[PDB]
């Protein structure tokens, strides 16, 4: 029993996107198929539902008139046609199944099966790889103590980027922060790691920033100051 | 909406009250969601335990109030929990999330400040980063000072999730300026206030020094 | 891969499966055939998955409408009750278990909406819909209300709409005519008009759904509601002195609720079809067998005439069977999806006042 989603990606405000929710192990005709979305760092928001057996479709107020939910019974697949998209529609979109026993029942059983989710980003920005700038450790580091260094990953679109250190050899003490959407429409984040102060001159620290959407991979060496 | 926070220890009893369910008296479902994964159904019709859910999860209704109780918190229970209602039968609303986080001893942050790199400056922008590393609890205040002028509105912060090992947080505070504005000032400082610090800690540098 | 020489039975967990297990005990004691009753979660969704590969139970109990798709897929064997056995059940219950001129299941129980009323607020419930506006006026002066029921779903609103001539699909000789729909006729217009007039005259709220109506009646805030036997347990806890009676008439004609028939089908892949027939006909569908299930969890009204006459001493059960006989078997054809959309759309458009009753009905078809 599975719900497989597809059709997400990038789109501009005012544009259109069509999501698919292919089911197996049950017949969507006799269930309510829901779309639930989740903005980055935010909670769940119900979007729409379809209950073909009972000839009903429903929409949240925030999307009514712009989205259209439908289903293809022969393909055991539901669809969400999203039109007139806005930046606020950016979220991970899930599809989910609500079970029903009898035609007279009110909603009772909740959502037992959920798809894996697909990311929809609505933006005027074009796909662009990041610039990587070094966060260089302090020359006044704790003598015989802990030093911090990192990489600033600036001005990319869209999410996500992955950051590793020394090609995965350095993992302890690494913190990669969640990206923030800057007012320019591009994302930024930093990845830091703490190391013993005595290793600053000997061990090499390179951050491996990979941005698959742009086919960009930058390996930036991080070394102390120039004086 | 950003989810609420609740700090607890393994073995604690936790009771979450659904805030969105004050609308109507319909059936209430509860969900658990972990970072990067789809939510999972815990309870439906206020009190019916979903097949396979451990029996330490229970849900109850007392009038217009619907609650979810974890009788004794297990390590795998630290996650975000949502309640779901159906106000008019066709409409569906999820409540604000409640994230159950791991309690630990107060840890003061170690603070680091990073000047902008030469490469970024040559592109016309200056980002200054203040790092607060491995602290608990999450609550902390960062105050930027530029030649002792208090700043507000030109910095953004980002917090990690609780570290898998030590259960602490880390926070970056990034102050963004144009190259021209950055070069007009000398002293750059971030002042950190936190429960673990008996007095605020300030890290600073002078622009263009060593 | 179904074991031969024994019976595996599937029935929903909300039914008296322990009572049914006692009938299987009697069957095993008399015939030596072991009977295993199971209530698997969502059995009506698991059945088409396992039966398609020759697996599954020998017998499956579920609502009749789902069996239409099973027979469509060839998952249900044709049953062979003789004339004498069919005479022991009400003739209309066999209409619910017929697919393309073939009997494919045994009728077990009968459910339908009834008029539920508060005996204290209303010792004599109204016989007609036309009385309800005047009754609401007398109750609204006491801070109460006359009637609250789920207006949001067409299953609950159709009985009134169909009363004067509305129908889903013209039913002939066990065959539905998908071309002859009766949603946009003079009978349906008069029923929806009276429903909308109840809302415009402030006797009912257009936002009342299943949960609101159930809460109001169980707290004594309204004198009547419309619901089925599944809702009685919530009222028993409320301790409201309630009664169950025939639905009000409209223009002198009965309300016509849809009829749901709990049915027992025989797996087409089962090698124990004759044993299954013997168990269902000679042990379960008897006064003794249905009583064992009923004692565990009540079945409501039943299709077996002799045991229904006994159960009908409960006036709530007699009303259920009465409304069912005045109603119609819910069609088990896929075209019901379009029917539900039309009725739900016409009610919401007319009740909110956006469209007239005539506009609401014709726009629900197009």
């Amino acid at each position: 029993v599975q719900l497989v989603e597809s059709g997400g990606g990038l789109v501009q405000p005012g544009g259109s996107l069509r999501l698919s929710c292919a089911a197996s192990g049950f017949n969507v005709y006799y269930s309510s198929i829901h779309w639930v979305r989740q903005a980055p760092g935010k909670g769940l928001e119900w979007v729409a539902s379809i209950y073909s057996y009972y000839g009903s479709t429903s929409y949240a107020d925030s999307v009514k008139g712009r989205f259209t939910i439908s289903a293809d019974t022969s393909k055991n697949t539901a669809y969400l046609q999203m039109n007139s998209l806005r930046a606020e529609d950016t979220a991970v979109y899930y599809c989910a199944r609500e079970y029903h026993s009898y035609v007279y029942e009110p909603p009772l059983y909740g959502m037992d099966y959920w798809g894996q989710g697909t990311l929809v980003t609505v933006s005027s920005a074009s796909t662009k790889g990041p610039s990587v700038f070094p966060l260089a450790p302090s020359s006044k580091s704790t003598s015989g103590g802990t030093a911090a260094l990192g990489c600033l990953v600036k001005d990319y679109f869209p999410e996500p980027v992955t950051v590793s250190w020394n090609s995965g050899a350095l993992t302890s003490g690494v913190h990669t922060f969640p990206a923030v959407l800057q007012s320019s429409g591009l994302y930024s984040l930093s990845s830091v790691v703490t190391v013993p102060s005595s290793s600053l001159g000997t061990q090499t620290y390179i951050c491996n920033v990979n941005h698959k959407p742009s086919n960009t991979k930058v390996d930036k060496k991080v070394e102390p100051k120039s004086c | 909406q950003s989810p609420s926070s609740l700090s607890a220890s393994v073995g604690d009893r936790v009771t979450i009250t659904c805030r969105a369910s004050q609308s109507v008296s319909s059936a209430v479902a509860w969900y658990q969601q972990k970072p990067g994964s789809a939510p999972s159904l815990l309870i439906y019709s206020a009190s019916s335990l979903y097949s396979g859910v451990p029996s330490r999860f229970s849900g109850s209704r007392s009038g217009t109030d619907f609650t979810l109780t974890i009788s004794s918190l297990q390590p795998e229970d630290f996650a975000t929990y949502y309640c779901q209602q159906s106000p008019q039968g066709y409409l569906v609303t999820f409540g604000q999330g409640t994230k159950v986080e791991i309690k630990r001893t107060v840890a003061a942050p170690s603070v680091f400040i990073f000047p902008p790199s030469d490469s970024q400056l040559k592109s016309g922008t200056a980002s200054v980063v203040c790092l607060l590393n491995n602290f608990y609890p999450r609550e902390a205040k960062v105050q930027w000072s530029v030649d002792n002028a208090l700043q507000s509105g030109n910095s953004q912060e980002s917090v990690t999730e609780q570290d898998s090992k030590d259960s602490t947080y880390s926070l970056s505070s990034t102050l963004t300026l144009s190259s021209a504005d950055y070069e007009k000032h000398k002293v750059y400082a971030c002042e950190v206030t936190h429960q673990g610090l008996s007095s605020p800690v300030t890290k600073s540098f002078n622009r263009g020094e060593c | 891969k179904i074991e031969e020489g024994k019976l595996v039975i599937w029935i929903n967990g909300d039914k008296g499966y322990n009572g049914l297990a006692e009938v299987g005990k009697k069957f095993e004691k008399d015939t030596g055939i072991k009977v295993t009753v199971e209530h698997p979660d969502k059995l009506e969704e698991k059945f088409p998955q396992v039966a398609a590969t020759g697996d599954g139970p020998d017998i499956i109990f579920w609502a009749h409408d789902r069996f239409g798709g099973y027979a469509q897929s060839g998952l249900l064997a044709e049953i062979t009750p003789d004339k004498a056995f069919q005479d022991k059940l009400y003739p209309f219950t066999w209409d619910a278990v017929r697919y393309n001129g073939k009997l494919i299941a045994y009728p077990i129980a009968v459910e339908a909406l009834s008029l539920i009323y508060n005996k204290d607020l209303l010792p004599n419930p109204p016989k007609t819909w036309e009385e309800i506006p005047a009754l609401d006026k007398e109750l609204k002066a006491k801070g109460k209300s006359a009637l609250m029921f789920n207006l949001q779903e067409p299953y609950f609103t159709w009985p009134l709409i169909a009363a004067d001539g509305g129908y889903a699909f013209k039913y002939e000789n066990g065959k539905y005519d998908i071309k002859d729909v009766g949603v946009d006729n003079a009978g349906a217009k008069a029923g929806l008009t009276f429903l909308v007039d109840l809302i415009k005259n402030k006797h009912m709220n257009a936002d009342t759904d299943y949960s609101i109506a159930e809460a109001a009646f169980n707290k004594g805030e309204t004198a009547m509601t419309i619901n089925g036997p599944w809702a009685w347990s919530n009222i028993d806890t409320s301790k409201v002195n309630y009664g169950v009676t025939v639905l009000p008439t409209f223009k002198g004609q009965p309300s016509k609720p849809f009829v749901g028939v709990l049915s027992a089908g025989i797996n087409a892949a089962s090698p124990n079809k004759e044993l299954a027939k013997e168990f269902l006909e000679n042990y379960l569908l008897t006064d003794e067998g249905l009583e064992a299930v009923n004692k565990d969890k009540p079945l409501g009204a039943v299709a077996l005439k002799s045991y229904e006459e006994e159960l009908a001493k409960d006036p709530r059960i007699a009303a259920t069977m009465e409304n069912a006989q005045k109603g119609e078997i819910m069609p088990n054809i896929p075209q019901m999806s379009a029917f539900w959309y039309a009725v739900r759309t016409a009610v919401i458009n007319a009740a909110s006042g956006r469209q007239t009753v005539d506009e609401a009905l014709k726009d629900a078809q197009t």
